[PDB]
RNA sequence: UUGACAGACUGAGAGCUCUUUCUUGAUUCUAUGGGUGGUGGUGCAUGGCCGUUCUUAGUUGGUGGAGCGAUUUGUCUGGUUAAUUCCGUUAACGAACGAGACCUCAGCCUGCUAACUAGCUAUGCGGAGGUAUCCCUUCGCGGCCAGCUUCUUAGAGGGACUACGGCCUUUUAGGCCGCGGAAGUUUGAGGCAAUAACAGGUCUGUGAUGCCCUUAGAUGUUCUGGGCCGCACGCGCGCUACACUGAUGUAUUCAACGAGUUUAUAGCCUUGGCCGACAGGCCCGGGUAAUCUUUGAAAUUUCAUCGUGAUGGGGAUAGAUCAUUGCAAUUGUUGGUCUUCAACGAGGAAUUCCUAGUAAGCGCGAGUCAUCAGCUCGCGUUGACUACGUCCCUGCCCUUUGUACACACCG
C-alpha cells in the first residue's frame, strides 16, 4: 500500500541487496549475475554463474538453501519465491566471470603477467572487439604500482560506452595486502541482440551495394 | 455551425489563449474587459495589437482570453501575442487572405514578437555557483 | 453485466511499458470492447543529487541521479472475467499490473 | 512539571527531605550530591546544600529563596572562564 | 550490563536512531524514498538500484 | 455593470463605505488593538481597516467561493523581516478572518460552502452588483 | 556465553526443522523474528557452531546467513534425540 | 565552426560514387534517397550527410572533383 | 557458576560493591594457546572512489624510411576549425584512443494516437446585473450517448542541413553578411570523456585491507554529566544595511522544480469549522497521490503617512513574559507580544564572478530534520550595462631556438 516511488526505490534495493548477497555467497562457485522477475503471486530469480552444478549442490540441497534463506530474510510468502540457476553464454564476454576467472588465479600463486595475458587471450578468442585488464597494488615490492595489460577496439566516452562497454572491478586479499583487478571487455553489433547491443555504433554508416 | 477560432501566446511560462468568434466587439480577459488589465503601465503593450489595426477591425468579432503561468508581464505579452494571432487566424478563415495578408504585415513590420513565440528559457543552474554562470567567490589566501 | 475496469500499468522501461499498452489494447478490440486511453499521467522523475567524492576533499563535485516512473491508466467497458482474460497476456518484467473496479 | 517529572527528580527530592529531617536543630543540612544539572529549583529545598556535578566535579551550593525556578546547571558553571594570554605562532599574518 | 541501565538510552530519533543499511555508518545517510543508504554506498549501489546519470 | 468591469480599487473602497453606512457589522472590541498579521510591524493607519478588509474579503469569495480561514491567511499574507535574515512568506492573523466570515454570514452575504469554505450568496451577488453599479 | 537451556532448545530445533536461519547483526533486539529468543543469544549460538563448523556463514549489507552441514545436521540429531529418519526441510 | 568530420565526407563521398545516377541537387531528396540507400544511426548524421553529398553534387556538375571517381566521367 | 528482597554504598530502583542468605544448575569460573572488537597509528604499505595536472587537444602500435644508438617520420610548410576538425603537402601507408558522433533537458508542430486522475467549445438548468420574460454580460452544477484536443499531459514522428542569395578564400577546406525560418555561435545547457602522472585526499563510509598497538582496571561496548559553541586577537565563504529608485499601512494578483502516512483515537502533507491578538490548541475529514495539501510566493503594481533628521533607515545587544518539539531547552533549540534601539552616512592597499533570459534583485521546493538554514542542490519571477577584441597581466596549446636543469627554475 506504499507509494509507486517508494515501492520502486525498495525493488532496487532488493535487487541490490541480493546481488551482493548472492555474489558473497557463491564467489567461488562463480556467479555471472542475477535477475529478478515479478508475477501474480510468483517471483522467480535466475542465478547466471559458470558452474551451476556447485550452485545446485547434489540433488538441489545448495540451491534449495539459497531460497529457503532468501524468502526467510525478505520475508517471502511460502511457495512464492523460487530460484533457478542458469549457464551464462559466453563466459568470456562477461567481464564479472573473467574478473573471479583472474581472482582464482592470482589466489593460486600464478604470474600477474601470464595470469593477464592470459585472460586477454580468452576474452579475445571468445570472440569481444577488445579488451583491457588492470591489476593495482603492492606488486613484487612494498610499493604500489599498476599493470595495464590491453588488446583491441575500445571505447571510453559517450552514451555508447553504457551498452558496448561491460566492466567489472574486484578485490584480491593476498598475504601483503589487497590487488585490486579491473576487466574491461567491448562487445560486438549484435543483430539478435543475445551477444550484443542490438544498436550499432553512432559513427558507423553502411552503404548498401548497388544492384 | 460556430464561427470561431482559438490561438495561443506564449511568453517564458506564460502561456494566453483567445477564443474568437463572430461578435459586436467585445474583449475580455478572464471576464474582465482589457482596458483594466494590470499593471497599467503596460496597457500599451496590451493594446498595442489594437493600436496598430484600429477597433474597427474589432468591431465584429469577440474575444475571451484565458492566461495561465508565468508573471505579470509575460501573462501581458502572451497575451498581445494570442489577440494578434487569433485576429489574424479568424481573418484567414472567415475573411478574404488579401485582408487576412495586410493585417498580418502591419503587424510584423511594428513587430515581428506579435506573431512568434520568443524562444528564450531560463538557464539551469550549475553546481559550484548560485547562478547559471556565476561562481562562488574565489578565495586563494 | 458490464463495467468500467481501471488498469494501472507502472513501469521504468518507456518502451515495455508502450508495448503492454498496444498489446491490451489490441486484445481489448479483438474482443469488441470499448476502450478509453491509454491515459499518460506526467512522467514521476525521483531525483538524488550526491557529491561525488566519499571524502571531503577537492572540488565539490555532484552526481545527479534520476529514476524516472512512468504511468499509464487504461479504461474497459466489459466484465471482469473477460478483462482477466486479456491481462493474463504475457507481460515483460518491469511492468506491473493493477486492475480494480472505478 | 506539566509533562511530569520522572523518578529521578522524586528521589532527589526524597533524599534533600531525609537530609533536611536529619539536620541537627541549628545547623545546615548535610550535603546532597547529584548529576541532575536539568532539575528545577522549587520553594521546598530552599535551604539544602547540593552538590551539582560539572562533569567533573561537584559544585558546592546552598538554595535560597531567589534561585527557584531555576535550574541547577545555572549555578555550577561546566567551564573555566577565560583568561587570554600572549597570542602564540600563527595568531597573525593570515 | 544490568537491563535497566544498558542500552537504556532511548534512541527514537537523531543521527543515533538510524543507520546505513548496507554499512551500518550513521553517517550522510539518504532518506529520501526510504533508501536509508549513506551517501558512499548509495553511489557505489547506484546503478543497481536503477539510479540513471542523465545530467 | 458588475464587479467585474470596475476597478477593484475602487469598488473596495465604495464596498467599505456601504458596509460601514449599513452598520450590521459588530466590530470586536481588540480592532483597534491587533495588527492584522505577526509579519506587520504596525496596526493599519487606516481607522476602517476593518471595514476595507471585510470588502475586500466579499470580493474574493464573490470571485471564487471555496475559499477558507487559511486561504485569505495566505492572500493577505507577505514577506517577514528577520532582522538579519534572509524573509520568508508568513501568514496574516486568522482571527480577523474568521470574525470578518462570521460578520458577512450573519448579514447574509456568504454562506458555508458544502464542500467547505464559504460561498457567495443570491443577495450578496445582488448588494455587490449594485455597488458597482452605483461606483459611477 | 550464558544461554538458557530452553533458549539452545528452541534455537536448535529451528535450525534443524529449517537447514537455514537468518538474523540481523542487532544485538539488543528483543526477539529473533523467526525465533522467540534474543538476537544476541541466536547470533552468538550461531557463532558459536560456525567456530566448531557445524554450520556455514555468510555476511552481507548488516545481515547473517548460516546454512547447516553434514556435521552439524548429525550433532543436532544427536542432541535433539530425533530419530534418524527426520531430516531438516532443506532436503 | 561548421567543418564536416572524416565521417561525413567519407560516407558522402561513398554514396555519390555508388548511387549518383540517382543523385539530385535538392537536400529534401537527396536526404531522401539517403535514407533509402543506407543505414545512418542518428537523424543529424544523416542530414549532414545529405548537405555535404548535395555540395558535392554541385561542384561535380560545374567538373571533375578529387577524391570522387565516377565511371560516366572516366 | 547465575540472579535477587531489605539495609548501607552510589550521581543513580547499576546486587556496581558490602551485610544478611535465598534461588539456578555445568549453559559457566580459573590458567595456558588462539580469537574477537577498536571513528586506534600508518593514505609515505594498499584496493576502490574522488580532485588535480588539463578544458586544453592531445596520445600510442603494425609494416615501411633515417640514425650505431637513446630516439625519429607517420603526428607536417601553408590555409581552415572550438577541435591532431578538415583541405592539402608529403618516406610514408594503413590503423587504435581522445574530439566529433552519442544520450538527457529546453526551444517549433492548430499534423498522428489517446485522455471523468487535464482541459476547451456549445447546449440544459439556476443566481446576479442590464431593456429584466424573448435579448446581452458574468458566475455555479450536471451530460462515460454533446463535440473536440487549440490550451495540459506523454508516446511515435517531422523539423536545421548553413538549405538558399551576395561577397572573400587555392575551381578546396571554409569564413562574413542577408531573406525566410521556432531555431543560422556546435540552436542553448549538460552528461560521458584519451595516454601518463601526484608519495594531492580518504584507514573517521564500508563485515575493503597488510603490518604495528591495545584486548577485561580494555584504545571493545554501554550509562550519567560535560565538551566539540568556551574569547584580548587574525583570516575565508556569506546574511542584513547605510535609504525617498526608499520605510511603513492599505488595496491589488502572476510561477516552476518538487515532497508527502504504521492508522494505532493518531505517526507524513494537511484542506474545512471553532477557540485565540499572535504564537498555538480542539474537532470533522482528503491524500500511498495529474484524484487531496496545490483555490498553491516575493520582488513588483496602486493609494496614503513619513520629509534628508542615524529619521517611521538599520536591527546588533538586552529585560520581562507566553507557546511548540524533545526523556531533558540552563550555555537563551526554535517560534510569538511589549520594551531597549549599537556600529553602519557607500567602504584603503588589494581582490572575486560574469557576455542574454546571462549579471544582479525576488522569492519557492528538496538535502540535512523530534525541533533548528544566514549553507548546499534545483526551481521559477522581474530583468540590465558593456564587448563580441587582445596577448598588456595571469596562464594554456603548437613550432623554432639556448641550457652547466632531469628531485626537472620552488632547478
Ligand atoms: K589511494
Ligand atoms: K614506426
Ligand atoms: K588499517
Ligand atoms: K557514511
Ligand atoms: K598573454
Ligand atoms: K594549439
Ligand atoms: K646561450
Ligand atoms: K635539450
Ligand atoms: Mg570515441
Ligand atoms: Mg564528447
Ligand atoms: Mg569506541
Ligand atoms: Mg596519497
Ligand atoms: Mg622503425
Ligand atoms: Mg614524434
Ligand atoms: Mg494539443
Ligand atoms: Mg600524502
Ligand atoms: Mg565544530
Ligand atoms: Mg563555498
Ligand atoms: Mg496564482
Ligand atoms: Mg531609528
Ligand atoms: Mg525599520
Ligand atoms: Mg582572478
Ligand atoms: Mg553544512
Ligand atoms: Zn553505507
Amino acid at each position: 500500500q506504499i507509494s509507486k516511488k517508494r515501492k520502486f526505490v525498495a525493488d532496487g534495493v532488493f535487487f541490490a541487496e541480493l546481488n551482493e548477497v548472492l555474489t558473497r555467497e557463491l564467489a567461488e562457485d562463480g556467479y555471472s549475475g542475477v535477475e529478478v522477475r515479478v508475477t501474480p503471486v510468483r517471483t522467480e530469480i535466475i542465478i547466471r554463474a559458470t558452474r551451476t552444478q556447485n550452485v545446485l549442490g547434489e540433488k538441489g540441497r545448495r540451491i534449495r538453501e539459497l531460497t529457503s534463506v532468501v524468502q526467510k530474510r525478505f520475508k517471502f510468502k511460502e511457495n512464492s519465491v523460487e530460484l533457478y540457476a542458469e549457464k551464462v553464454n559466453n563466459r568470456g564476454l562477461c567481464a564479472v566471470a573473467q574478473a573471479e576467472s583472474l581472482r582464482y588465479k592470482l589466489l593460486g600463486g600464478l604470474a600477474v603477467r601470464r595470469a593477464c595475458y592470459g585472460v586477454l587471450r580468452f576474452i579475445m578468442e571468445s570472440g569481444a572487439k577488445g579488451c583491457e585488464v588492470i591489476v593495482s597494488g603492492k606488486l613484487r615490492a612494498q610499493r604500489a604500482k599498476s599493470m595495464k595489460f590491453k588488446d583491441g577496439y575500445m571505447i571510453s566516452s559517450g552514451q555508447p560506452v553504457k551498452e558496448y562497454i561491460d566492466s567489472a572491478v574486484r578485490h584480491i586479499l593476498m598475504r601483503q595486502g589487497v590487488l585490486g583487478i579491473k576487466v574491461k571487455i567491448m562487445l560486438d553489433w549484435d543483430p539478435k541482440g543475445k551477444q550484443g547491443p542490438t544498436t550499432p555504433l553512432p559513427d558507423l554508416v553502411t552503404i548498401h551495394s548497388p544492384k | 455551425a460556430v464561427e470561431s477560432v482559438q490561438c495561443f501566446g506564449r511568453k517564458k511560462t506564460a502561456v494566453a489563449v483567445t477564443h474568437c468568434k463572430r461578435g459586436r466587439g467585445l474583449i475580455k480577459i478572464n471576464g474582465v474587459p482589457i482596458e483594466l488589465v494590470q499593471p497599467e503601465i503596460l496597457r500599451y503593450k496590451a493594446f498595442e495589437p489594437i493600436l496598430l489595426l484600429g477597433r474597427h477591425r474589432f468591431a465584429g468579432v469577440d474575444m475571451r482570453i484565458r492566461v495561465k503561468g508565468g508573471g505579470h508581464t509575460s501573462q501581458i505579452y502572451a497575451i498581445r501575442q494570442s489577440i494578434a494571432k487569433a485576429l489574424v487566424a479568424f481573418y484567414q478563415k472567415y475573411v478574404d487572405e488579401q485582408q487576412k495578408k495586410e493585417i498580418k504585415d502591419i503587424l510584423v513590420r511594428y513587430d515581428r514578437t506579435l506573431l512568434v513565440a520568443d524562444p528564450r528559457r531560463c538557464e539551469p543552474k550549475k553546481f559550484g555557483g548560485r547562478g547559471a554562470r556565476a561562481r562562488f567567490q574565489k578565495s586563494y589566501r | 453485466q458490464i463495467h468500467k475496469i481501471r488498469i494501472t500499468l507502472s513501469s521504468k522501461n518507456v518502451k515495455n511499458l508502450e508495448k503492454v499498452c498496444a498489446d491490451l489494447v489490441r486484445g481489448a478490440k479483438d474482443k469488441r470492447l470499448r476502450v478509453k486511453g491509454p491515459v499518460r499521467m506526467p512522467t514521476k522523475v525521483l531525483n538524488i543529487t550526491t557529491r561525488k567524492s566519499p571524502c571531503g576533499e577537492g572540488t565539490n563535485t555532484w552526481d545527479r541521479f534520476e529514476l524516472r516512473v512512468h504511468k499509464r491508466v487504461i479504461d474497459l467497458f466489459s466484465s471482469a472475467d473477460v478483462v482477466k482474460q486479456i491481462t493474463s497476456i504475457t507481460i515483460e518484467p518491469g511492468v506491473e499490473v493493477e486492475v480494480t473496479i472505478a | 512539571f506539566q509533562r511530569g517529572l520522572k523518578r529521578k527528580p522524586m528521589a532527589l527530592i526524597k533524599k534533600l527531605r531525609k537530609a533536611k529531617r536529619e539536620a541537627p536543630p541549628g545547623e545546615k543540612p548535610e550535603v546532597v550530591r547529584t548529576h541532575l544539572r536539568n532539575m528545577i529549583i522549587v520553594p521546598e529545598m530552599i535551604g539544602s546544600v547540593i552538590g551539582i556535578y560539572n562533569g567533573k566535579t561537584f559544585n558546592q551550593i546552598e538554595v535560597k529563596p531567589e534561585m527557584i525556578s531555576h535550574y541547577l546547571a545555572e549555578f555550577s558553571i561546566s567551564y573555566k572562564p577565560v583568561k587570554h594570554g600572549r597570542p602564540g605562532i600563527g595568531a597573525t599574518h593570515s | 550490563g544490568h537491563s535497566n541501565i544498558w542500552n537504556a538510552h532511548p534512541k527514537n530519533y537523531g543521527p543515533g536512531s538510524r543507520t546505513c543499511r548496507v554499512c551500518g555508518n550513521p553517517h550522510a545517510i539518504i532518506r529520501k524514498y526510504g533508501l536509508m543508504c549513506c551517501r558512499q554506498c548509495f553511489r557505489s549501489n547506484a546503478k543497481e538500484i536503477g539510479f540513471i546519470k542523465y545530467r | 455593470r458588475t464587479v467585474k468591469d470596475v476597478s477593484p480599487h475602487e469598488f473596495v473602497k465604495a464596498y467599505a463605505a456601504h458596509l460601514k453606512r449599513s452598520g450590521k457589522m459588530e466590530l470586536p472590541e481588540w480592532t483597534d488593538i491587533v495588527k492584522t498579521g505577526k509579519l506587520k510591524e504596525l496596526a493599519p493607519y487606516d481607522p476602517d481597516w476593518y471595514y476595507i478588509r471585510a470588502a475586500s474579503m466579499a470580493r474574493k469569495i464573490y470571485l471564487r467561493g471555496g475559499l477558507g480561514v487559511g486561504g485569505f491567511r495566505r492572500i493577505y499574507g507577505g514577506n517577514q523581516r528577520n532582522g538579519s535574515r534572509p524573509r520568508h512568506f508568513c501568514k496574516s492573523s486568522g482571527s480577523v478572518a474568521r470574525n470578518i466570515l462570521q460578520q458577512l454570514q450573519n448579514m447574509n452575504i456568504v454562506d458555508f460552502d458544502p464542500k467547505g469554505g464559504r460561498r457567495i450568496t443570491s443577495n450578496g451577488q445582488r448588494d455587490l452588483d449594485q455597488v458597482a453599479g452605483r461606483i459611477a | 556465553m550464558i544461554i538458557s537451556e530452553k533458549n539452545r532448545r528452541e534455537i536448535s530445533k529451528y535450525l534443524f526443522q529449517e537447514g537455514v536461519c537468518y538474523a540481523k547483526k542487532d544485538y539488543n533486539l528483543a526477539k529473533h523474528p523467526l525465533i522467540d529468543v534474543p538476537n544476541l543469544q541466536v547470533i552468538k549460538l550461531m557463532q558459536s557452531f560456525k567456530s566448531k563448523e557445524y554450520v556455514r556463514e555468510t555476511f552481507a549489507w548488516m545481515h547473517y546467513y548460516w546454512y547447516l552441514t553434514n556435521d552439524g545436521i548429525e550433532f543436532l540429531r544427536t542432541y535433539l534425540n530425533l530419530p534418524s529418519e527426520i531430516v531438516p526441510a532443506t532436503l | 565552426g561548421r567543418v564536416r568530420t572524416k565521417t561525413v565526407k567519407k560516407s558522402s563521398r561513398q554514396v555519390i560514387e555508388r548511387y549518383y545516377s540517382k543523385m539530385t541537387l535538392d537536400f529534401h531528396t537527396n536526404k531522401k534517397i539517403l535514407e533509402e540507400v543506407a543505414i545512418i544511426p542518428s537523424k543529424r548524421l544523416r542530414n549532414k550527410i545529405a548537405g555535404f553529398s548535395t555540395h558535392l553534387m554541385k561542384r561535380i556538375q560545374k567538373g571533375p572533383v578529387r577524391g570522387i571517381s565516377l565511371k560516366l566521367q572516366e
